[PDB]
């Protein structure tokens, strides 16, 4: 039970159901609805669509004290209260904080950034990074990251994944995993294309392997009593966070993850206001990044960060590419094609997951072989996922300041950063070198 | 002197999405610290127009905006007073003399705690702890604000801002066209 | 059943005087001075248009105070306890019903005798009912272009087309 | 689309005996608990066609179904359908307003009570007692129902179900051979 619907305020107005990208909403056009929870694919969107709000000034529900239990949320947050609600892990962390003993890191995801400041008065899609990282710190959090480390270094891996696999051609239509609920729907619908999925993991387990392993030797802690939480902006982080196949050094590589909203609330709890807040750095060790990692948010950064390294790759001598025009949208699907290394690619990107249907199918594919595909389950990339507060019903002003930011850093190519070098020096040696296939990489063989 | 408007829902197409009474509240309550983001809300809600549901479907209902108005006549303090095209309560002199409640024959007026910006409003002397204040709240037709907001939130634009005058001649027209095309 | 008032379009040249009859008899009555038949211009002809007293009205099943009631043969406003609630205004088909304000009023004749002459509720045409002689618009027409069908006219009129129907069957062609 | 049957009356043969409404009244009336038998029938009569005599004979006339219908027109509710083969009027939007009797010629509609379930039907809010509803009442060729029951009731067989497509072509052929003949 992670996304449920209440049924003493669902009124059954169908509203949620022309999103579901599984549709996995069963009822009526009257009566309270339900959720086929072996079936849902957790996107987070039947949330968002949601405007059943049942006030508590009567006495014929329950008295909304029960109701912040049952949802997990903080008991010191009174803001209304929806039906298609997402479960709560406040609590969890609350009481970790309270623990005095635990080393505590958290992660930081390329959407917080950017959707946080809505949530105390200021304008729509701001880009506070100093006030986060300062408000972070304050929340006695003893080690502060940027999960970007873990989007270059996946961006690396999949860059030389592709450089691997066209030569020998061997699934050559590869999918990336960068979105959870996509390898969910994969192993729901089609077992049989299992193997073309890329086994690059997150950005966010990638941190969360590096923290458990190499950050327990740059400190002096023992990697058994450090306490990992990401903030990731989605309610599709949840269930990749707690598979029995996504774990290394014996421990969870992040313990458990909190929506947008929940930091929100957690940081209301504590009574700091935002704007009185200084600015701030993070932790050089783990904190360092480029401006290619910064445009995951957005749909096709991910192929354009890839790119950026890609084409390097290949053609071994710089030409300017940071710029491009044909891959940017925000609906239906994107094709572009490249001609780089005496090689044509015909790249694409799919928004939302009822788009990818049509070209995935095994006949469709075979008549434009479809070079590199990634997939985005939200539509627009991850900025309008679940975890992003409601609009009281826009998504362009985010997508905006994530560009500016991108295009405001002096490094570009995902490959100028010296942490990078240096881990590649340090723990891992060479890219797939029997280390690299041991923590950054998983195996999805469900098959059920 | 003129008819005033009134808005109408449609019960054809309305379904109990229950999006439009959202928008009136989060509208209406621009001094209480709302950014059209749920998370800023720190007060409870309280819309104007209500959704009522029933065997033949559902529909919301809120005031029809009466010229010879029973809640204007009985209010003896004066807190309600046609001081636009609209009949408006006014917040200020408002004692909660229920007998509004008995006035009123669809029940448009519900009374319910203040909250100025952000808290709860105290009052005086009564009890040992405080007692908040209880104001009516009824829709004003948005006539401190611009075209109303239940409209233009309605999903599948079921709501109707009618004017009593125009569609009196429509109907007119429809009949005498009617009527005409058979003698 | 109810008594009604009919105006073909064949006779009607839309001289205000109906109108401004109905208009003044109730004003020296002591009612509402305003008219309850409305002049309607069309593409294709010009036609006064009152209350058809509709036998189910609805009228009296949206009204929330119980105003509207069947009395004799026709159906009243009964203008002492309405409120003005304009519900009765969406569910009238044919827009039988207008308010007491001067703005309802459209310009003409009627309007400049009414200004060089000299409480807002629902007024509907209640056929004169207070009145000994006939209905006002009936009487003062020019061309007597309105005319009052009662419960047996519509008989007379239903036997006569169909014994005037059955006849030129069987006289032309079985 | 197909033009819709409508049932005529030969006069030379009929009677006036009265035995097609009697049959109309029971096959239409059978949620009013009538057993095809005298006695259980608490129902005052109320037929679809309607007989009349002249010097010249005796028939019953009912509707013709016209295809450019003055009845639907000139109603503004729109009870007035073609649901299938045929013109029907429905007993669910009906508001008496008597203007449809002001539009059909050959006055095959009548306004009465409707009857429902052996018992009359009374309107909500009239005056004290309480008004019956009125619905216009006039042939459906009962299309819900199976054939024609004013036919198979005549013992002379002078109601007669014509189609008015290949009655023209009979028309056609009868003409044609008669010319051809004598040519
Ligand atoms: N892991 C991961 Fe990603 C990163 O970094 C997030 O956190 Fe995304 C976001 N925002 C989500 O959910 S997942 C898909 N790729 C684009 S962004
Ligand atoms: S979370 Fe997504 S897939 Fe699951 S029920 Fe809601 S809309 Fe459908
Ligand atoms: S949007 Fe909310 S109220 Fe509407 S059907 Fe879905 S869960 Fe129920
Ligand atoms: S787009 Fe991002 S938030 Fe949405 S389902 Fe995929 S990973 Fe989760
Ligand atoms: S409750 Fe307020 S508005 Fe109503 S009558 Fe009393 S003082 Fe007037
Ligand atoms: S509150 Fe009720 S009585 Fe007063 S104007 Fe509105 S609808 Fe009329
Ligand atoms: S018209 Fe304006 S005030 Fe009235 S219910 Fe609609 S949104 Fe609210
Ligand atoms: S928004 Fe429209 S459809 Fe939804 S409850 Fe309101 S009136 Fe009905
Ligand atoms: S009195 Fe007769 S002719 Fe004159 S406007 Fe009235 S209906 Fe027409
Ligand atoms: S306006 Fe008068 S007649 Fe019409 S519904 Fe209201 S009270 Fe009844
Ligand atoms: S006002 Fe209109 S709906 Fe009401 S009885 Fe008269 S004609 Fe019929
Ligand atoms: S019958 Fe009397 S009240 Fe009605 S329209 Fe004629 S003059 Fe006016
Ligand atoms: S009486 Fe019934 S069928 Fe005749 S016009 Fe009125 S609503 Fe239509
Ligand atoms: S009721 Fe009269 S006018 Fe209407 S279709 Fe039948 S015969 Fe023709
Ligand atoms: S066809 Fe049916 S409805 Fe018409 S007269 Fe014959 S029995 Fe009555
Ligand atoms: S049953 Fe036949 S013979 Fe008897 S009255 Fe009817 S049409 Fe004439």
């Amino acid at each position: 039970a992670i996304i449920n619907i209440d049924q003493e305020l669902c009124t059954g107005c169908r509203r949620c159901a022309e999103v579901c990208p599984v549709d996995a909403i069963e009822g009526e056009k009257g009566k309270p609805q339900k959720i086929n929870t072996e079936v849902c694919v957790m996107c987070g969107q039947c949330v968002q669509k949601c405007s059943s709000y049942a006030s508590y000034f009567d006495e014929s529900i329950t008295p909304r004290n029960v109701k912040l239990q049952e949802r997990g949320m903080l008991d010191s947050v009174k803001e209304p209260l929806f039906a298609a609600y997402n479960l709560g892990y406040a609590r969890q962390v609350k009481e970790a904080l309270e623990n005095p003993q635990l080393f505590k890191v958290v992660q930081c995801a390329p959407a917080i950034r950017v959707s946080i400041a809505e949530e105390f008065g200021l304008d729509l899609g701001d880009l506070t990074p100093g006030k986060l990282v300062a408000a972070l710190r304050r929340l006695n959090f003893d080690r502060v990251y940027d999960t970007n480390f873990g989007a270059d270094l996946t961006i690396i891996e999949e860059a030389n994944e592709l450089v691997k696999r066209i030569k020998e051609g061997k699934d050559l239509p590869m999918f990336t995993s960068c979105c959870p609920a996509w390898v969910k729907f994969a192993e729901q619908t089609y077992p049989e294309l299992l193997k073309h999925i890329s086994t690059c993991k997150s950005p966010q387990q990638m941190t969360g392997a590096i923290i458990k392993t190499y950050g327990a030797k740059i400190n002096n802690v023992d990697p058994a009593k450090i306490f990992s939480v990401s903030v990731m902006p989605c309610t599709c982080k949840s269930y990749e966070s707690d598979r029995p196949e996504m774990r290394s050094s014996g421990y969870k590589d992040v313990d458990l993850v909190i929506t947008t909203r929940e930091l929100a609330h957690l940081m209301k709890d504590k009574g700091i206001d935002f704007a009185t807040l200084p600015d701030e750095e993070f932790d050089s060790p783990l904190g360092n990044y480029t401006g290619a990692a910064t445009i995951f948010g957005n749909t096709g950064g991910v192929m354009e960060a890839a790119l950026r390294t890609a084409y390097e790759l290949i053609t071994k001598k710089p030409i300017p590419n940071i710029d491009i025009e044909f891959v940017r949208g925000g609906e239906g699907i994107r094709t572009a094609t490249v001609q780089v290394g005496e090689l044509e690619l015909k790249i694409a990107v799919v928004s939302g997951l009822k788009n990818v249907i049509p070209i995935l199918e095994d006949i469709k594919k075979n008549k434009c072989d479809l070079h590199f595909v990634e997939v985005m389950t939200c539509p627009e990339g991850c900025i309008s996922g679940g975890g992003q507060p409601k609009l009281l019903l826009a998504y362009k002003k985010r997508k905006e300041a994530l560009y500016k930011h991108d295009a405001e850093l002096e490094l570009r190519k995902s490959h100028e950063n010296p942490a990078i070098k240096k881990l590649y020096e340090e723990f891992l040696g060479e890219p797939l070198g029997k280390q690299s296939h041991h923590l950054l990489h998983t195996k999805y063989t469900p098959r059920k | 002197t003129q008819l005033n408007p009134f808005v109408v829902a449609n019960p054809a197409k309305c379904i109990g999405c229950k999006a439009c009474e959202v928008a009136c509240f989060a509208v209406h309550n621009r001094n209480n610290h709302v950014g059209a983001t749920v998370g800023t809300v720190s007060i409870p809600v309280i819309p104007r127009l209500h959704l009522i549901k029933t065997e033949h479907g559902t529909m919301p209902i809120q005031c029809r905006h009466c010229e010879d108005a029973p809640c204007a006549n009985v209010c003896t303090v004066g807190a309600i007073k046609r001081e636009g095209n609209a009949i408006v309560v006014d917040e200020k002199l408002c004692i909660g003399c229920k007998s509004c409640l008995l006035a009123c024959p669809f029940g448009a007026i519900e009374l319910l705690p203040q909250y100025e910006d952000g808290r709860e409003v105290f009052q005086i002397n009564l009890k040992l702890v405080q007692e908040p204040r209880i104001i009516a709240y009824k829709c004003d037709l948005c006539n401190d604000l611009g075209e109303p907001a239940c409209v233009k939130a309605c999903p599948e634009n079921a709501l109707t801002l009618v004017m009593p005058t125009e569609m009196k001649k429509a109907r007119n027209k429809e009949a005498a066209l009617s009527f005409l095309r058979v003698v | 059943p109810n008594r009604f008032v009919i105006a073909d379009p064949k006779r009607c040249l839309g001289c205000y005087t109906c109108i401004a009859a109905c208009a003044f008899v109730h004003e020296e009555q002591g009612l509402q001075p305003f008219p309850r038949l409305y002049l309607t211009y069309t593409s294709e002809g010009i036609m006064p248009i009152q209350c058809r007293h509709c036998e189910d009205a609805p009228c009296a099943e949206v009204c929330p105070v119980e105003a509207i009631k069947k009395e004799g043969n026709a159906i009243i406003i009964d203008e002492k306890a309405c409120i003005g609630c304009k519900t009765c205004l969406l569910a009238c088909s044919f827009g039988a019903i207008d308010f007491s304000v001067q703005d309802s009023l459209e310009q003409s004749i009627f309007k400049d005798i009414k200004e060089n002459l000299m409480r807002i509720v629902a007024v509907k045409c209640d056929l004169c009912n207070f009145r000994e002689e006939g209905p006002a618009c009936v009487q003062f027409c020019p061309t007597k272009a309105l005319k009052l069908v009662d419960g047996d006219e519509i008989n007379k009129m239903v036997k006569n087309k169909r014994t005037v129907n059955v006849e030129s069957l069987l006289s032309v062609y079985g």
